[PDB]
């Protein structure tokens, strides 16, 4: 029952889109941050989200192609060769005992 | 920028290190300290939620650590095995965050 990311599809044609799903979200959640790569790093922040106010805040890795949803799904449109790789979600919780999962897709 | 100063940075075994935090952002919600160089729930030492002063011991807690508000971490009774990196994540009110590491060593 741990937080896990699923890409659909894993293998994406250039120019198409990919949806990153989050399974087993904790009950306690208040927000989300999606990062490019394998770890929480503010310099790789794509977008943060506050559930209660439905504020999305782009980070430095935001490229105008990424959308976050209230179930923590990340949609990335119009993918390029450069997007292949890892994506890491942190779920922020009200007690701040946060959870992380990663996150992978491939562009041909 | 956010910064960490190990006082002292090289400590005799059985004494104590204080990790002082400088330049906290103005709008903190809470904090988590981690063993190592990255944010990873599995290596979380301790956290703190300001609004309700809730302290949150994590899997890397050893019954020696104290988190103050300001985010400073005191580790009493240090061993050679405590030498290494320590990473602070500061979650802000808007759920954006900042990370900083974090080193000290221990002798005798
Ligand atoms: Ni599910
Ligand atoms: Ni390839």
């Amino acid at each position: 029952a741990k937080l896990t990311i699923e890409s659909t599809p894993f293998n994406v044609a250039e120019g198409k889109e990919v949806l990153l799903l989050a399974h087993n979200l904790p009950q306690n959640r208040i927000g989300y941050s999606w990062y490019k790569g394998e770890r929480v790093d503010g310099n790789s922040l794509i977008v943060g989200y506050v559930i209660g106010t439905q504020q999305a805040t782009p980070g430095p890795a935001y490229s105008g192609r990424e959308t976050i949803y209230p179930n923590a799904s990340l949609l990335i449109q119009n993918v390029t060769q450069n997007d292949t790789g890892f994506y890491t979600l942190q779920v922020i919780k009200s007690d701040l005992v946060n959870e992380e999962a990663t996150g992978q897709f491939h562009v041909y | 920028q956010l910064t960490i100063e190990a006082v002292p940075s090289n400590a005799a075994e059985g004494k104590e290190v204080l990790l002082l935090v400088h330049n906290l952002p103005q709008d903190p919600r809470g904090y988590n300290w981690y063993k190592g160089e990255t944010v990873d729930a599995n290596r979380r030492i301790i956290g703190y939620v300001i609004s309700n002063q809730q302290i949150t011991p994590g899997p890397a807690y050893s019954n020696r650590e104290t988190i103050y508000p300001n985010a400073s971490l005191l580790m009493r009774n240090v061993t050679r095995n405590d030498t290494g990196s320590y990473t602070l994540q500061v979650i802000k009110l808007n759920l954006m965050s900042e990370e900083v590491t974090g080193q000290f060593s221990v002798h005798c």
